[PDB]
This record gives structure tokens, C-alpha cells and sequence, in this order.
């Protein structure tokens, strides 16, 4: 019935949504620093190599 | 740094073959240079103390 009630059920999905795109950036980040690995990996070895 | 040290190892192997020709090369050179000379100066003081 009230609106201030309201008001605080918004503030809980604006939240929600913010959980959702923290996540992918954090995926992203940790697929970005594993490649980022399987490279220096071989350029490193590559150098050895030469 | 498993697969860039077992690379390294044969980097390792090969700096060992090369450094042999550096020093015993080196050791050669300078060694039968004095055993000429003094060859020389042998053969002669047989001539001069003739």
C-alpha cells in the first residue's frame, strides 16, 4: 500500500542488476589475464628456442 | 617454467660445447705459439755455439 515500501523494493533490484555486470567483468577479466598467460607462455619458450 | 626450462637445458648443453672451443682453443693457440719460438732460438743455438 505505501510508496516509501515501494521506493525500498527499487533500491533492491537496482542492486541486482549491478550483481549481473560485476560478474561478466570479472569473467571477462579472467579469460583476458588466461590468454594473456598462453601467450607469454610460448614467447618466452620461443626465445629459448632461437 | 617447466617447458621453458627443459628447452633451457639444451640452451645450456650447447653453451657448453662452444665454450670448450673458446678456452682450449685459446690455450692451444697461445701454447704452440711459444713452442715455435722457442724451437727456433733451439735449432740455433746449436749453430751458434758451432
Amino acid at each position: 500500500v505505501d510508496q516509501r515500501t515501494r521506493d525500498a523494493l527499487q533500491r533492491s533490484v537496482q542492486l541486482a542488476i549491478e550483481i549481473t555486470t560485476n560478474s561478466q567483468e570479472a569473467a571477462a577479466k579472467h579469460e583476458a589475464q588466461r590468454l594473456e598467460q598462453e601467450a607469454r607462455g610460448r614467447l618466452e619458450r620461443q626465445k629459448i628456442l632461437d | 617454467q617447466s617447458e621453458a626450462e627443459k628447452a633451457r637445458k639444451e640452451l645450456l648443453e650447447l653453451e657448453a660445447l662452444s665454450m670448450a672451443v673458446e678456452s682450449t682453443g685459446t690455450a692451444k693457440a697461445e701454447a704452440e705459439s711459444r713452442a715455435e719460438a722457442a724451437r727456433i732460438e733451439g735449432e740455433g743455438s746449436v749453430l751458434q755455439a758451432k
